[PDB]
């Protein structure tokens, strides 16, 4: 999932993704991965004026 | 002759205010779904547009 930051070929004009080395290898002591992604930003304010 | 005068006088005030007010504002968000740096720079706290 982190290879994705950015390839840029200006001979070709060629714009694309993170396709060069993506792939990660599980190091038997290792059920599973299971890459996924969430970013929840919780903002609480309370502004009191007495 | 007799005289004799008597006089009183006596004075009271008194003003009181008082005046209390308070708001409160809160905003929360929650994005589940996107790893790339879109979802990065949209994980940002701070305007929901």
């Amino acid at each position: 999932g982190e290879w994705r930051e950015l390839r840029y070929d200006s001979t070709c004009e060629r714009l694309y993704y993170g396709d060069d080395e993506k792939y990660f290898r599980k190091p038997y002591n290792f059920l599973k991965y299971h890459f996924e992604a969430l970013a929840d930003t919780g903002i609480s304010s309370e502004f009191y004026d007495n | 002759g007799v005289s004799v005068g008597k006089c009183r006088g006596i004075l009271n005030e008194i003003k009181d205010r008082n005046k209390r007010d308070t708001m409160v504002e809160d905003l929360v968000v929650l994005v589940r779904g996107g790893a790339s740096e879109h979802i990065t720079t949209l994980a940002y706290q701070e305007l929901p547009t």
